[PDB]
């Protein structure tokens, strides 16, 4: 077509200038090829984390630079590159496309398009590996996330800026709670109101190409994916392309943090990021640690992971919320990975998969999930409700525990132990089914308040459909009161008394 | 003539310098490099031959070219010592975090000095009203000494060290240093503007507190040796002022894992489950470089994150025997309600003795450890034999035990937003006078949930009426 | 400081016997005694196997280099003692690659850079002199040095030049060009 | 109807593609060697003499 033309003449002629100048300014004879790991001789002045240029089209990238040979590790396919290749250097360390045209895209780890939608259009170009901000840039994460789970992840939040971890083992429910946090925040990136839009980017990385297919499908089925960045690596691609997706996504979620923006970042299975990691270190001649694992994979976790944060007003107030994911073999949260990932994080949400086969879709344990924003950087009508309830539950089940160890006064005469269960079996929620904020804080206020003791437990199911159906019924008032405010005051928390005790009947 | 060299290798965060002459740099020396952004310093770890050493980057290395100059400052790293440094953030390199200009300090002391002489080791006993129940009951705070908070990840590590930080700070007079070695910089900076909010750190006036800041976003470098400039400044107040320096050093585990971070890539061959070789060593200097002199006191209040919960670990292991007080926050009783944590049993100080904190506190102490431990052995037989099926005695003293569990938990002032009670305060006499009772049989009958998340007996038994009443 | 640095045991002997012959102002002596030293093994090529045996006992390589002194009566003064010094360090299998990075270290100094002018046709020698003129007058490492630039005739090139000169190669091939503009056009 | 017309844009491509690949073949076959190696050869000295 009439583009392409123009576009190769253009680009040809800056590549001939390039080549017309300053030589090339540093070369290099590839020495060794191997598993997404390039030995290269030459390359005296290379700078470090800096890309080069193969002569058979694959990028590269210095972890390593040894006296005389270069530590190069390949970013895409060894198989085009071969002995004695000519290996140019960008001059520039390694750089993603970052900006606004990055939404309704979906680019790999180096930032180039590979969704076929055509070229990126970016403000700027930021490095892969950027120092995380200091103290004082940091702000205290007071903003709420709205993770529309109406379960756990409501009353103790994420709120924006959080690296709330996703723990649990594989297939129960991580990329399921991190679409629906995608969905929901749909609600309030379709405004106008910049300062509450969350402009979403995931972190597919380890994820099969059909399974990203399938997710972006479902994203734009939701029309979300208007806001949603799914630079990512599938397994299809080299290790270094696994292990520098995710530092890539955090450039973009830094860029809309540092221009004033609220953006949430998903790192989708970081374990994947970290044996990619291990790959390149076995055949970069980096010894490991611990465990076959290389000791910088706590650092490289740590850069990534304190990236994520809450800007202060001197520099935009901007938030960078994130929500790490890894799959643990067996729910072994004691496993090294786990370790780090769960000393890097603020809070965890604990999927084990016996919650999920037994029937509970969300499958969060209440009792090892925490955070560090209890009854804060949430909506606040949730907050007054449950600001304390996570301990209340964990009681619960220690003493449902201790309730099964010996016949006491306990079981159904425990006060505690029956809200107790009532609150487990409320906090439940369907796939693609975002709840908003205000449909959450009447099924919790009955919960906690005692209000369900008279319910029973395979009921709460149906008594959460119908208190929900009657607030957006007959109750609008303080719902739409609750929504607006984003707090229940004494006025609305006694009208949502008078619902609770009007419907408890029913 | 300064001393020039030029980069040879550069390996993550291990950084190799060749210099063409015979004067080598000595190891542990500051070695600054103008990089485009700003100064990136090296500190000397070994001399590996050739005229080549090796250094350790304090700073991450971006765009670290081979044959970039480099200067020696000719001693090890310093920092801004002095009460200029109160009220500000210092960096690990000494330059400040904070955006409100330099540092006017007097002098810079390098970060490496040798540890006090056993002459110099002024041994005391002296209490530590902290505030909290089980700390004061059962390990009892030395003050002046080493202070120690192992805990699990999720388990009040960060929540216990700001709360004591809170209840001691305002009241202890003398100055302090906050050293953040490898933890969140979000922690840090939530710790910052509570302590700001308090009156603790006054940025017009005059501020109790110097803050060193090593984050865990940091390199590896730049989170071992931040130990060692907060260790510097503890140092300095405690010896130059003559102040009772209370030092909180945050997440000191972060300081062994950095010096494993480095082995790896030293060429050190790794030790029991993938260690540093001199784990022992570097953190006996560190360690012992806090101590109770002559001249004054550091009273230092560390923190250490046991990997996997596992104690048996060689760096929280050697920790305990290198340290006067031990306060382990145990998951097993953070995920059971008392989120306090700490585990009644291996949480012991040196202090517990009955010349030190008198025969009654020794009484109470042990009593409660026996009803405590009576329950943990009838743990499986409650569990599956059948708690019903037990002695009488043996009953009695499982409900004794639980109770105190349940009394053992506290509301912490910084976790107000966390656990939901305002965080009151319990004096050592009040707690010890109120154990005594409870374990007299006095509030059998009240039920374990009074002592939930309460402070003193007054408290017990205002929850017990308040529940009473709204039961009926 | 040598002219050019040299990494591995294979060719720390050779930054050695440099810096050794730098001492004596000799360089052109333990060049000449090197390339007679070579000369002599690619005489013999029963010798090369002896040099590159590993099994080859104390006395046995001594006696080699007895051998391999004897005739020319002295290669050098300092270049035995070089010999024997890989002898006491069992590292006559690799007396050939100590001569290469010697040499290398011989052209980095006398002003003697080497190039590889790569092509997949033999390059004609009217266009070889076109090379060699630009190059030298050319500021691409030039500070009062010569060059010795080749042609590398091989299949890797579809076609051109890749001018290297001392880590400096210019993508000037049209191999590389053609190429570049494939994956924009399959944007 | 966009979607269609947006397959019709990637098949328009991978058919410039293989164009493209052909004439690269039939460039590889016709003489086409001896004008272009005069021509970057001046260039490279062009080059060499900008510097
Ligand atoms: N209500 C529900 N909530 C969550 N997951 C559901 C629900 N119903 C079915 N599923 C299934 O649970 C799976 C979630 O797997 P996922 O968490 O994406 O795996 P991984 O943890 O490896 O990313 C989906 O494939 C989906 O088919
Ligand atoms: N008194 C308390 N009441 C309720 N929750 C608490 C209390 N103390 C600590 N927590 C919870 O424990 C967490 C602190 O974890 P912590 O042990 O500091 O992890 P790390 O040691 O890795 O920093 C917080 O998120 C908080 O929610
Ligand atoms: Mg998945
Ligand atoms: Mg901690």
């Amino acid at each position: 077509k009439a583009q392409p033309t123009e576009v190769s003449s253009i680009l040809e002629e800056r590549i001939k200038g390039v080549s017309d100048e300053a030589n090339l300014n540093e070369t290099g004879r590839v020495l060794a090829v191997g598993d997404g790991i390039a030995r290269v001789f030459g390359l005296n002045n290379i700078q470090a984390e800096e890309l080069v240029e193969f002569s058979s089209g694959v990028k590269g990238m210095a972890l390593n630079l040894e006296p005389g040979q270069v530590g190069i590790v390949l970013f895409g396919s060894d198989r085009l590159v071969k002995e004695g290749e000519l290996v140019k250097r960008t001059g520039n360390i390694v750089d993603v496309p970052v900006g606004p045209g990055l939404l309704g895209r979906v680019v790999d780890a180096l930032g180039n398009p590979i969704d076929g939608k055509g070229p990126i259009d970016a403000a700027g170009r930021s490095r892969a590996q950027v120092k995380a901000p200091g103290i004082l840039p940091r702000r205290s994460v007071h903003e709420p996330v709205q993770t529309g789970l109406k379960a756990v992840d409501a009353l103790v939040p994420i709120g924006r800026g959080q690296r709330e971890l996703i723990i649990g083992d594989r297939q129960t429910g991580k990329t399921a709670v991190a679409l629906d946090t995608i969905l929901n925040q749909k609600r309030w990136n379709n405004g106008s109101d910049e300062s509450k839009k969350l402009y979403c980017v995931y972190v597919a990385v380890g994820q099969k190409r059909s399974t990203v297919a399938q997710l972006v499908q479902t994203l734009e089925q939701h029309d979300a994916m208007k806001y949603s960045i799914i630079v990512a690596a599938t397994a299809s691609e080299a290790a270094p392309l696994q292990y520098l997706a995710p530092f890539t996504a955090a450039s973009i979620g830094e860029w809309f943090r540092d221009n004033g923006k609220h953006a949430l970042i998903v790192y989708d299975d970081l374990s994947k990021q970290a044996v990619a990691y291990r790959q390149l270190s076995l055949l970069l001649r980096r010894p490991p640690g611990r465990e076959a694992y290389p000791g910088d994979v706590f650092y490289l976790h740590s850069r990534l992971l304190e990236r994520a944060a809450k800007l202060s007003e001197k520099e935009g107030s901007g938030s960078l919320t994130a929500l790490p994911v890894i799959e643990t073999q067996g729910g072994d949260v004691s496993a090294y990975i786990p370790t780090n990932v769960i000393s890097i994080t603020d809070g965890q949400i604990f999927l084990e998969a016996e919650l999920f086969y037994k029937g509970i879709r969300p499958a969060i344990n209440v009792g090892l999930s925490v955070s560090r924003v209890g009854s804060a950087a949430q909506v606040k009508a949730l907050k007054q409700v449950a600001g304390s309830l996570k301990l209340f539950l964990a009681q619960y089940r220690e003493v449902a525990a201790f309730a099964q160890f010996g016949s006491d006064l306990d079981a159904s005469t425990k006060q505690t132990l029956v809200r107790g269960e009532r609150l487990t079996q409320l906090l439940k929620q369907n796939q693609y089914s975002p709840l908003a904020t205000e449909e959450q804080v009447p099924l919790i206020y009955a919960g906690v308040n005692g209000h369900l003791d008279g319910i029973e437990l395979s009921r709460i199911g149906e008594f959460e459909s119908s208190f929900l159906s009657y607030l957006k019924s007959n109750h609008n008032e303080l719902l739409t009161e609750i929504r607006e405010k984003g707090e229940l005051s004494k006025e609305l928390l006694a009208s949502l008394k008078s619902a609770t005790e009007s419907f408890v009947a029913t | 003539t300064p001393i020039t060299g030029k980069v040879t290798a550069v390996i993550g965060a291990i950084v190799d310098v060749h210099f063409e002459q015979s004067e080598l740099p000595a190891i542990l020396n500051a070695l600054e490099i103008k990089t485009p952004q700003g100064k990136l310093v090296l500190e000397v770890a070994q001399h590996l031959g050739e005229n080549t050493v090796r250094t350790i980057a304090m700073d991450g290395t971006e765009g670290l070219v081979r044959g970039e100059k480099v200067l020696d400052t000719g001693g090890p790293i310093s920092v801004p010592v002095g009460r200029e440094t109160l009220g500000r953030i210092i960096n690990v390199i000494g330059e400040p975090i904070d955006e409100r200009g330099p540092i006017k300090s007097k002098l810079r002391k390098p970060i490496h000095a040798d540890p006090p002489s056993f002459a110099e080791q002024s041994t005391s006993a002296e209490i530590l009203e902290t505030g909290i129940k089980v700390v004061d009951l059962l390990a009892p705070y030395a003050r002046g000494g080493k202070i120690g908070l192992f805990g699990g990840a999720g388990v009040g590590k960060t929540v216990f060290i700001q709360e004591l930080i809170n209840n001691i700070a305002k009241a202890h007079g003398g100055f302090s240093v906050f050293t953040g070695v490898g933890e969140r910089t979000r922690e840090g900076n939530d710790l910052y503007r509570e302590m700001k909010e308090t009156g603790v750190i006054n940025l017009e006036g005059e501020s109790k507190v110097a803050l060193v800041f090593g984050q865990m976003n940091e390199p590896p470098g730049a989170r071992a040796r931040v130990a060692l400039t907060g260790l510097t400044i503890a140092e300095y107040f405690r010896d130059e002022e003559g102040q009772d320096v209370l030092l909180f050093i945050d997440n000191i585990f972060r300081f062994t894992q950095a010096g494993s971070e480095v082995s790896a890539l030293l060429g050190r061959i790794p030790s029991a489950v993938g260690y540093q070789p001199t784990l022992a060593t570097d953190m006996g200097l560190l360690q012992e470089r806090i101590t109770t002199t002559k001249k004054g006191s550091v009273t230092s209040v560390q923190a250490v994150y046991v990997p996997a919960d596992d104690l048996t670990d060689p760096a929280p292991a050697t920790t305990f025997a290198h340290l006067d007080a031990t306060t382990v926050l145990s998951r097993g009783i953070s995920e059971l309600g008392i989120y306090p944590a700490v585990d009644p049993l291996d949480s012991k100080s040196r202090l517990l003795d009955a010349a030190v904190v008198g025969q009654e506190h020794y009484d109470v102490a042990s009593k409660v450890q026996e009803t405590l431990q009576t329950y943990k052995s009838l743990q499986d037989i409650i569990a599956i034999l059948g708690m019903d099926e037990l002695s009488e005695q043996d009953k009695l003293t499982v409900e004794r035990a639980r109770k105190i569990q349940r009394f053992l938990s506290q509301p912490f002032a910084v976790a107000e937003v966390f656990t939901g009670i305002p965080g009151k305060l319990v004096r050592l006499k009040d707690t010890v006078a109120s154990f005594k009772a409870v374990l007299e049989g006095k509030y059998d009958n009240i039920p374990e949930h009074a002592f939930y998340m309460v402070g003193g007996i007054e408290d017990v038994v205002a929850k017990a009426e308040k529940l009473a009443a709204e039961a009926n | 400081p040598p002219p050019v640095r040299l990494f591995g045991v294979e060719g720390t002997y050779a930054t050695a016997l440099y810096q050794a012959a730098a001492k004596n102002s000799s360089i052109d002596a333990a060049f000449q005694s090197l390339q007679k030293v070579e000369s002599t093994v690619k005489k013999n090529p029963k010798l090369g196997h002896l040099l590159l045996n590993p099994a080859l006992s104390l006395k046995d390589r001594n006696s080699v280099i007895d051998a391999i002194v004897e005739t020319h009566k002295n290669l050098d003064g300092y270049v035995v003692n070089l010999l024997k010094v890989l002898s006491e360090n069992n590292r006559l299998g690799c007396f050939e690659k100590i001569a290469s990075d010697f040499g290398v270290l011989n052209d980095a100094h006398n002003g003697l850079l080497k190039g590889t002018v790569t092509s997949a046709e033999p390059l004609d020698p009217k266009s070889f002199k076109r090379i060699e003129k630009a190059l030298s007058a050319s500021k691409l490492v030039g500070q009062g040095k010569s060059l010795k630039l080749e042609n590398v005739v091989k299949p890797e090139i579809k076609g051109g030049l890749l001018v290297e000169l001392g880590d400096k190669t210019v993508d000037l091939s049209i191999s590389t060009k053609i190429q570049k503009l494939i994956k924009v056009l399959e944007d | 109807w966009v979607r269609y017309e947006a397959s019709l844009r990637q098949l328009e491509q991978r058919q410039l593609a293989k164009s493209v690949v052909s004439r690269v073949q039939s460039e590889l076959g016709n003489p086409k060697f001896q004008e272009k190696v005069l021509q970057q050869s001046i260039s490279e000295i062009e080059q060499l003499l900008s510097k």
